């Protein structure tokens, strides 16, 4: 029982571990959408000023 | 972007001087030559052969 507690303990913290990188990869993963939609708004916005 | 514009709207003056120098003097040797006088070119003479 007591061996078993802290392999449950590990297995918890493995998880933790797990739970860490995925919540700042999605972070990642939006912060990249995010610079791409103001770099395609910016671009867009400047291309027809000039024109105009 | 409007930065850009402000450079813009300095090489755009720049390119209208030199057009109306440059037909200016094109019609400046016209118009002295056909306007040459032996008097005045008497007083060219006249005048760099005083500070010669």
């Amino acid at each position: 029982d007591l061996d078993l507690a802290k392999a449950s303990a590990t297995d918890q913290l493995k998880k933790a571990k797990a739970e860490a990188q995925v919540i700042i990869e999605q972070a990642n993963k939006r912060r990249s959408q995010i610079l791409d939609e103001a770099k395609a708004e910016a671009e867009q916005e400047r291309t027809k000023i000039v024109a105009q | 972007a409007q930065a850009e514009i402000e450079a813009e709207r300095k090489r755009a003056r720049e390119e209208l001087r030199k057009q109306v120098a440059i037909l200016a003097v094109a019609g400046a040797e016209k118009i002295i030559e056909r306007s040459v006088d032996e008097a005045a070119n008497s007083d060219i003479v006249d005048k760099l052969v005083a500070e010669l």
